[PDB]
């Protein structure tokens, strides 16, 4: 469990997220972009060198902001379907 | 366990994928 191997983990997740939201499978990209997050925080807690932490940290927040978006999209497209 | 990447060499080995726009 190296930050090397959480990055790759990450990225593939997030790649699959990504392909969902491209999909328009919003939902279930909102769950991928958030299983990628869990492992872009796990190479960001290994990671020591500064200016890499912050490199992980502007992805991760990259990727929490379209994540938050879609979520935001699937409950205002409910509503204003009810 | 830690590592210490530089970012130079982090951005060669992992290049992050872009959000749909």
């Amino acid at each position: 469990m190296s930050t090397g191997d959480f990055l790759t983990k990450g990225i593939e997740l997030v790649q699959k997220a990504i392909d969902l939201d491209t999909a328009t499978q919003y939902e279930e990209a909102y769950t991928a972009y958030y299983n990628g997050l869990d492992y872009l925080m796990l190479a960001l807690k290994y990671e020591k060198n500064p200016k890499s932490k912050d490199l992980i940290r502007a992805k991760f927040t990259e990727y929490l902001n379209r994540a938050e978006q879609l979520k935001k999209h699937l409950e205002s497209e409910e509503a204003n379907a009810a | 366990n830690y590592s210490n990447t530089d970012p130079e060499e982090l951005l060669r080995k992992h290049v992050f994928p872009s959000v749909p726009k």
